[PDB]
């Protein structure tokens, strides 16, 4: 006469499928290929139009010159 | 402050809190383990944030910080696609490894947590440093904590295991260091964006390859240089084993993508047949000995050797799919070996106190939840499709075949033999009769803790086995940069 | 069956190597033109895989031993559908 | 032609895909060249992927008749398959070649 | 319908297996047999659509493995052989 | 005749309830919560894959040849 | 016996003794004609054979886009 | 590779009905050998020729014997050597 | 025994106008029998 | 050319002389009143073993140069390989014969290949700034220079690869390469 | 008879002779869930299927009643003369 409840795993599976359907639908770009309100935020925050290249170039040249100086000091004539 | 420095700083903060909170509150050890776990969660949250901002098709290192204060040894941090997934693997594995030892560490709990937190910082720094000598410094830094971790928390043979892993790794690494120092002398630095533009002459490349290869074959490990792993991965505490097989084996693989492919292309291509003979021999020999291994944790440890042979052959394939498959297999091995070590070193071992296969049989009858996850993990170890293990094995094996067909054909035999030892070990433990008559007490099934570390690991392998694009899409552009060769009508355009 | 799976994998590897991918339309559209020795390598490879799943004399021994399962399994899996793969 | 998207232009190479007349001490210019060689190889590769897609549709459209009606795509895909491959920039960065040799 | 043939036997299997305690013996048999019989009717309908009218059906959902030249999709083709099998 | 479904989930005997070891909060809410949030965040992440950029140029070049029809002819 | 209390196991002394012999067997290896021959075969001969075959067939074949009127051989 | 025209028209009628002649006769031969004779097969079985024939076919050409001896046990002994020596 | 006694082919090979050459893929592919050497 | 026997005798003398010195120290350090003639009675084998090894070393290296008509590092390897075998011959165990041979052969060959600074080094006597400068920015080389050492194939197909392979394939298999066309209309 | 077994073993598939008293109610919910997922899969299929020949008007082709590709063709073909 014991009854077996559906259980928490039922709601995770059913809820996860339902949530996946809902989240996928609201995240679509819409009828036109126009980014949504949230799409523009993620594109804006991770912009780095030239930041990595600028910093990387400055560091590469500096360690280039530093190697130059050590080569000069290490190969100096006795 | 860079997000990459935050990644290295959070675990040090947790170490500080663990070591000082006795002065603000006998504090319960639950509080200590709560601090360490939340520390790993925040480190994982930061790595997820980095990945959301990360760009998949940039050949500039991302999230770097300008120094402008040059010294003799400065830590420069940067990330690209060939390192971003190893950072994610380290930050996902570390919380699971902490929960897997929540109850089994009974003495010296503060020391255990501080070592694991320090291991997190050091292993992460290996993936993020932008200098070749910085790579050696972080690669070798993990040895003293690993020596102490094994010796304070290991099983009966912990002393011999601790010595083996320390002396093997040191010996191999000393040959890598001599290779790195030669590079540093010719070029003037080991910063990546400078050394990768250098062109070493062919004979220099050959002797540079030897010395870097000796170290990476000790760390892969290749068969015959692998007794340190068969000791250390078994005698280690469970959290140590997960870290040692999920992240520490991956160091030699990520090391190939920084230290051999861009700067030793001619030596790598000319020596691939030596690499492939060793990798082929390792695939067969390790497979046959895994079939005859009677320690359950040693059997899972030996299968790591066979899988690492395939990613090593994929990394020397000089093809896009072989290189991406190598990274895919490395990652898939991290989830699967973590789960199989939890099943053996954490579920069987805690319940029985023994690791001998002769005492186990028919566990499915009383432990259905364990047998369900254990079986799925054993299919992952056999590279069954729908796991990320099939995707990595297939792509790695295809690249090895296309580079050198006889080596790929022998390496392909792993599809037969990995199934053999995985299915044999599963059948003897979960199936193979009624419940073993050596068990006096009955056994409880998985606790909620055991269930949710296995479920989480099994979730990652299956989700990525169905949509491996979640890693490949961020791999394609950067991994193009390590391929060596030309097409006749595609090259030298004008 | 895993022995036959290993040969099917190498045959897929040979298709990928020669044709660039393994969708049916591509393979079947290019088959008349590919090197005849390549067709043999792929063909023999997928024949050996077929031998194991359809229990031909080389790789047959599993199917008689598969009668150890419950009877409706033999009718469905080992007689009518999977043996025909 | 399909208009070049805003996202596409953000990653379009400003330099030709070559290493000739590139000062390797100029970090920015060298990485720009490397990006151009890499991107050009992928375009040729993605071209083959699109040809294969068209060949797939005609095969399932012409059925029995595919051996006669799909030859033009058939030839195109084989040409791309014989020529397009992501080979990296690093051989061409380290090895200069001349036509007059 | 063409996708519904693929997923319906899988759906019944996960209810029978991962929620057997919920449906019991009779619930498991009702769900699996129902989910296989309904799939069989759709297969008979498919055999008429694809085979008798000679209309093959292509369906691609999401890519599985995408590396340079290899693009493998979660994709299904129904042709005369498919519905015959 | 059938039996009532029995068994102790997580080994909790029918009299008692599950006791928290202290890991459940951080693991379910921090570890799994963050992964779920990241997955939602990943739906809105812009595509920066080399394929997407290269497919668009490949389409234009095959539009240039007599392979693909041009939506915007001249 | 090892940290946490585990369940009661009928630890069979023969099986335990067999497990101890396997852990300590390295201490009793000796060079004999048999062991040297086996060790030389597994470590030298078979690997050098695969190495020689891999060497001699390196670059021999390529399958990519090979049609009728062409050869798989490259060398 | 077409043969169907020759199969329909070029095959002599004797070879077309030969299976049915054999089927309708060995069924008589088999049904008569039992329930009517029943000692002849016994005489064959208890001959050394028949005994060996009976055992060979009952033991499935001895393939499982030779597979187990020289493939499966060969691999297990290779692993034994690798682990021990 | 079969090799000694197996009947000769009892029909001339079927011929195809043009050898179905275009519909079998052109001269690059394999074609059908067309006024070729006898067999 | 060189005299293997004459050079080997000198080798035995130099290291036998050192062995005789170590023989004298053992005799001097003896506790019992054995005498001055203990040099060849008790410790005599030590001096003989040393003369045997260094003689064997100088003989076999000198012979190795004569047989190969070359003067390179290898000869110091076989010389050490033979000297190490002679060292192990005294023990009477075959594994010690091989292992001692291997160590002596490897150590002595490694020293000769790298030119150990035990007595001097290969002085460059050149501009070290120019040496490191040239190796540092030799970023791009002529392609032929690479091809001369890795070759063609294995993914290295420089422009004109197909024409050469066509030529190569004809010279070996006697087959002209004419790939078929996939387009019936050509 | 029926085999004895431990009552402490919890298995997701039920165990040994497992049938809850409420099995019909639970089966009804799960069957409803199965219908709901199947319908979503049906909707996806009817929109994303691809054909290269359409069925003739007089032939039994029930997909013509839900598949977007054929529904558009039939609606457009009705505009004749
Ligand atoms: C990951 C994606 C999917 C991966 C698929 C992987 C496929 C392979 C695995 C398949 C095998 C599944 C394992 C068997 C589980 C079901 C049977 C069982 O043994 O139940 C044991 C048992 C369930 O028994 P129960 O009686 O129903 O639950 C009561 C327990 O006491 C439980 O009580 P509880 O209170 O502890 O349960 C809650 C627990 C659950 O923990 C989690 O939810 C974390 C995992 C996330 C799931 C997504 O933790 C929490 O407290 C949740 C708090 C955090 C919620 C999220 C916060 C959001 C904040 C941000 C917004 O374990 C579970 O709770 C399972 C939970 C997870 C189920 C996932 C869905 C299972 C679907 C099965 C088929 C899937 C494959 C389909 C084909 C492909
Ligand atoms: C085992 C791992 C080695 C560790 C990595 C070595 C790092 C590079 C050293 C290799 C080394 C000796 C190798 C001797 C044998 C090695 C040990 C033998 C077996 C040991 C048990 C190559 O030395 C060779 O270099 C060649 C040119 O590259 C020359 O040609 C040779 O004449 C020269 O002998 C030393 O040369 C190195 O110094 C620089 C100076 O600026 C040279 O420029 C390079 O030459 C560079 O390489
Ligand atoms: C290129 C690399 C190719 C290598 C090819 C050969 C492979 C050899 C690998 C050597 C590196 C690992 C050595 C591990 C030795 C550890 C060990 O023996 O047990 C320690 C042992 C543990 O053994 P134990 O735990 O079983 O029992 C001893 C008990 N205690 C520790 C209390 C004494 O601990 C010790 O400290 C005792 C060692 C005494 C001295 C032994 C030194 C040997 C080290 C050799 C290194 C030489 C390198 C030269 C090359
Ligand atoms: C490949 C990795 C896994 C990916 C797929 C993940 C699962 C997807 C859903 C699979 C179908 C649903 C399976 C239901 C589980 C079976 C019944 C059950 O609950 O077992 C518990 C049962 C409980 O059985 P019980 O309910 O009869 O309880 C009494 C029985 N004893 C005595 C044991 C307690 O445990 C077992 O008895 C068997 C243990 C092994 C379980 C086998 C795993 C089943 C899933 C196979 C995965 C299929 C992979 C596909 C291949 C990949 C494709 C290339
Ligand atoms: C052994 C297991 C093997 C598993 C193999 C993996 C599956 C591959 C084989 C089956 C393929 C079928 C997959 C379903 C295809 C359709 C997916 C779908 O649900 O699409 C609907 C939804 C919106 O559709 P949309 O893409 O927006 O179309 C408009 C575009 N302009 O799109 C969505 O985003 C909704 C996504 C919700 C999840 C999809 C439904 C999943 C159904 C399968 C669940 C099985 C597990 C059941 C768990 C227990 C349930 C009781
Ligand atoms: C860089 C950051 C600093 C490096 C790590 C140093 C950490 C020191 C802070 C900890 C201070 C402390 O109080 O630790 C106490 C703990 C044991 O003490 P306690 O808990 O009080 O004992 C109770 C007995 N019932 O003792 C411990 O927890 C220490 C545990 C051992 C330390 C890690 C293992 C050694 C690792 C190698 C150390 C040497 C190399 C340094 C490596 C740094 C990284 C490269
Ligand atoms: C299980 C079925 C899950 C539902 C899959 C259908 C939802 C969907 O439409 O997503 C498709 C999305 C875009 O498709 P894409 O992979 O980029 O390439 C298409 C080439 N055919 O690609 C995706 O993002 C699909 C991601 C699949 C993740 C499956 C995880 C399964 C977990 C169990
Ligand atoms: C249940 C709850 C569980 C936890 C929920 C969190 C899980 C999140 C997983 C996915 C994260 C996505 C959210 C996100 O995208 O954050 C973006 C955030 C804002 O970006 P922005 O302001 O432009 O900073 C640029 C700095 N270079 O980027 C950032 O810069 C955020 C900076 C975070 C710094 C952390 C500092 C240490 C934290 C301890
Ligand atoms: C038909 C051609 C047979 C040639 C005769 C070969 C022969 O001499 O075999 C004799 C053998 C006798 O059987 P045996 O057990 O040795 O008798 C014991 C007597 N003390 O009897 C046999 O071995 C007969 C072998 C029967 C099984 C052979 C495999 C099937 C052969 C198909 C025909
Ligand atoms: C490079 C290093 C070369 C090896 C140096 C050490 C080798 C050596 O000196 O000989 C030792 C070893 C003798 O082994 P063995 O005496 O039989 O072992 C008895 C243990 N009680 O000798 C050996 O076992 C080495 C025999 C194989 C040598 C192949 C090279
Ligand atoms: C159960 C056993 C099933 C076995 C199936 C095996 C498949 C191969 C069997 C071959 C049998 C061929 C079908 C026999 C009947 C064919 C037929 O013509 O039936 C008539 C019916 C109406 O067709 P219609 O074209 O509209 O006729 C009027 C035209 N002015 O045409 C039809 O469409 C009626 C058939 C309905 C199909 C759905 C049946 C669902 C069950």
């Amino acid at each position: 006469n014991v009854e077996e409840p559906l259980g928490a795993a039922f709601y995770i599976a059913v809820g996860g499928i339902a949530s996946s359907f809902v989240i996928y639908n609201i995240s679509r770009p819409g009828p036109n290929g126009e980014p949504s309100s949230l799409h523009k935020w993620f594109s804006k925050i991770s912009d780095y139009k030239d930041e990595w290249e600028t910093r990387n170039t400055l560091m590469a040249a500096a360690l280039e010159q530093a190697a130059h100086d050590k080569h000069l000091l290490l190969t100096a004539e006795r | 402050m860079s997000l990459l420095y935050v990644l290295l700083i959070i675990p040090i903060i947790g170490i500080f809190l663990i070591s000082t909170i006795d002065s603000f509150y006998f504090f319960n050890v639950s509080y200590y383990k709560k601090i360490a776990l939340i520390t790993t969660i925040l480190n994982l949250i930061v790595s997820l944030i980095i990945y959301i901002l990360f760009d998949f098709s940039n050949n500039q290192f991302q999230f770097i910080q300008e120094n402008l204060d040059l010294s003799f040894y400065d830590i420069y941090l940067g990330v690209d696609g060939v390192s971003i997934y190893f950072v994610l693997l380290t930050t996902i594995i570390m919380p699971i490894a902490l929960v897997s030892n929540w109850n089994s560490i009974t003495n010296n709990i503060k020391s255990y947590l501080i070592i694991m937190l320090l291991l997190e910082t050091l292993l992460l720094a290996v993936f993020l440093v932008l200098d070749v000598l910085l790579f050696y410094i972080f690669f070798e830094s993990i040895l003293p904590p690993l020596f102490i971790l094994i010796g304070l928390f290991g099983s009966s043979n912990k002393v011999r295991a601790s010595f083996y892993i320390f002396l093997y790794t040191l010996l191999g690494s000393l040959f890598l260091l001599l290779s790195i120092l030669t590079m540093s002398s010719i070029v003037g630095t080991t910063y990546f964006d400078v050394l990768l533009k250098s062109s070493f002459e062919y004979t220099t490349q050959l002797f540079l390859f030897f010395g870097i290869f000796i170290a990476f074959a000790v760390k892969t490990p290749v068969w015959g240089l692998n007794s340190w792993l068969l000791r250390a991965h078994v005698e280690s505490p469970l959290g140590g084993s997960i870290v040692l097989a999920a992240i520490v084996l991956k160091l030699s693989l990520y090391g190939v993508f920084r230290l051999i492919l861009p700067i030793l292309p001619q030596a790598s291509l000319n020596l691939t047949y030596i690499v492939y003979a060793i990798g082929a021999i390792t695939v067969l020999y390790a497979s046959f000995s895994t079939l005859r291994t009677v320690d359950v944790k040693e059997l899972i440890a030996y299968s790591s050797v066979a899988h690492a042979a395939i990613y090593l052959m994929g990394v020397f394939s000089n093809t896009i799919q072989g290189l991406e498959g190598a990274i895919l297999l490395g990652l898939a091995h991290g989830f699967v070996s973590s789960g199989l070590f939890i099943c053996a070193g954490g579920i069987l071992y805690d319940r029985t106190g023994t690791r001998l296969i002769y005492f186990f049989r028919g566990l499915t009858q009383i432990m259905p939840l364990f047998s369900l996850f254990f079986f799925i993990l054993c299919l992952g170890n056999a590279g069954t499709p729908l796991t990320l293990n099939f995707v990595g094995e297939f792509m790695s094996l295809y690249g090895t075949l296309e580079r050198l067909p006889i080596a790929g054909m022998l390496a392909s035999t792993s599809i037969i033999f990995s199934a053999a030892y995985s299915i044999y070990m599963y059948n003897r433990i979960a199936f193979g009769g009624s419940v073993s008559l050596y068990f006096i007490d009955c056994f409880r099934d998985l606790t909620k803790r055991e269930f949710f570390i296995l479920f989480t690991l099994v979730s990652f392998t299956v989700i990525l086995g169905i949509y491996p694009s979640f890693v490949l899409d961020g791999l394609h552009y950067n991994i193009s940069s390590v391929v060596y060769g030309i097409e006749p009508n595609a090259s030298y355009l004008t | 069956n895993r022995v036959g799976d290993c040969f099917l994998t190498v045959g897929m590897f040979a298709i990928l190597w020669s044709l660039g991918n393994l969708d049916y339309a591509t393979v079947f559209s290019l088959a008349p033109y590919i090197n005849s020795n390549v067709v043999i390598i792929i063909g023999i490879c997928l024949l050996i895989g077929a031998m194991a799943k359809s229990s031909q004399v080389g790789l047959h021994v599993w199917l008689p031993m598969a009668m150890e399962g419950p009877t409706p399994v033999s009718a469905l899996i080992h007689a009518a559908t999977m043996v025909t793969a | 032609p399909t208009p070049e998207s805003e996202a596409f232009l953000a990653k379009k190479p400003q330099v030709p895909p070559t290493f000739d007349g590139v000062d390797y001490e100029d970090n920015k210019r060298l990485k720009q060249a490397q990006d151009a060689i890499i991107r050009e190889q992928w375009v040729q590769v993605m071209m083959g992927r699109l040809v294969r897609e068209e060949l797939s549709k005609c095969y399932y459209r012409e059925g029995v008749n595919h051996l006669e009606k799909c030859g033009k795509l058939r030839e195109r895909y084989l040409q791309l398959l014989a020529n397009a491959k992501v080979k990296g920039y690093l051989f061409e960065q380290q090895n200069y070649w001349s036509k007059e040799n | 319908m063409y996708l519904s043939i693929i997923i319906l036997p899988l759906l019944g299997s996960v209810v029978s297996g991962f929620f057997g305690r919920k449906v019991g013996v009779s619930g498991a048999q009702l769900i699996t047999c129902s989910s296989v019989i309904i799939t069989t009717i759709l297969s008979i309908i498919a055999f008429f659509e694809v085979g008798f009218n000679n209309i093959p059906v292509t369906i691609n959902i999401f890519r599985w493995i995408d590396s340079e030249w290899f693009i493998i999709n979660w994709g299904f083709q129904y042709d005369s052989l498919t519905v015959s099998m | 005749q059938y039996d009532p479904p029995t068994g102790w989930l997580w080994g909790v005997r029918p009299g008692e309830k599950y006791q928290n070891e202290g890991w459940e909060g951080p693991f379910f809410y921090g570890f799994w919560g963050s992964l779920i949030v990241f997955a939602i965040a990943y739906a809105y992440k812009p595509d920066t894959s080399i394929q997407t950029w290269a497919l668009e140029e490949a389409r234009r070049r095959l539009e240039a040849e007599g392979i693909l029809e041009d939506p915007n002819p001249t | 016996m090892a940290g946490l209390q585990h369940y009661k196991i009928a630890m069979d002394p023969a099986l335990v003794r067999l497990g101890s012999m396997i852990s300590n067997r390295y201490k009793y290896f000796r060079w004999t004609k048999r062991t040297a021959l086996v060790s030389f075969m597994y470590v030298v001969v078979v690997p050098s054979t695969i190495g020689y075959l891999a060497y001699k067939t390196d670059g021999l074949w390529d399958l990519r886009a090979k049609r009728r009127g062409d050869l798989i051989s490259e060398r | 590779h077409e043969i169907m025209i020759d199969t329909e028209f070029a095959v002599p009628v004797l070879f077309k009905l030969l299976p049915f002649i054999f089927t309708i006769s060995f069924s008589v031969i088999a049904l008569t050998l039992s329930e009517l004779l029943s000692e002849l097969v016994i005489y064959f079985k208890f001959s050394r020729f028949g005994y060996n024939i009976f055992g060979f076919f009952n033991q499935r050409f001895l393939i499982e014997f030779f597979y187990n001896k020289y493939i499966t046990n060969l691999i297990l002994n290779l692993g034994g050597q690798i682990t021990k020596i | 025994v079969v090799k000694l006694t197996y009947p000769d082919r009892v029909s001339y090979p079927r011929e195809f106008e043009g050898g179905l050459e275009r519909e079998l893929g052109g001269a690059g592919a394999v074609r059908a029998f067309l006024c070729l050497d006898d067999e | 050319p060189k005299d293997a026997v004459h050079l080997g005798l000198k080798g035995a003398a130099v290291v036998g002389g050192i062995g005789l010195l170590f023989a004298a120290v053992r005799t001097s350090l003896a506790r019992k009143n054995v005498g001055p003639w203990a040099i060849f009675t008790r410790n005599g084998k030590l001096a003989a073993t040393f003369a045997a090894v260094g003689g064997a070393y100088d003989f076999t290296r000198a012979a190795a140069a004569n047989l190969r008509e070359k003067e390179d590092w290898v000869n110091n390897g076989i010389g050490g390989l033979f000297a190490g075998a002679t060292m192990g011959l005294t023990t009477g165990r075959i594994p010690r014969v091989l292992g001692f041979a291997a160590l002596t052969g490897v150590v002595l060959a490694t020293a000769e290949y790298a030119g150990s600074g035990l007595r001097g080094v290969f002085k460059r006597d050149v501009d070290e700034y120019e040496r490191k400068e040239f190796l540092r920015k030799n970023r791009r080389r002529p392609i032929e220079e690479t091809l001369a050492e890795i070759g063609e194939g294995r993914g290295i197909k420089p422009p004109g690869y197909y024409e050469r392979r066509a030529q190569r394939l004809k010279e070996k298999y006697g087959v002209d390469i004419n790939p078929v066309c996939a387009d019936p209309d050509q | 008879p029926k085999i004895p077994y431990p009552k402490h073993v919890w298995s997701p598939a039920g165990g040994w002779y497992a049938q809850p008293a409420n099995w019909k109610q639970n089966t009804a919910i799960f069957g409803l869930v199965i219908f709901g997922i199947t319908a979503m899969v049906w909707k996806y299929s009817a929109e994303h299927e691809v054909r290269h020949k359409m069925p003739e008007p007089d032939r039994f082709y029930p997909s013509r009643y839900w598949v977007k590709q054929i529904k558009d063709y039939e609606r457009a073909q009705k505009e004749k003369q």
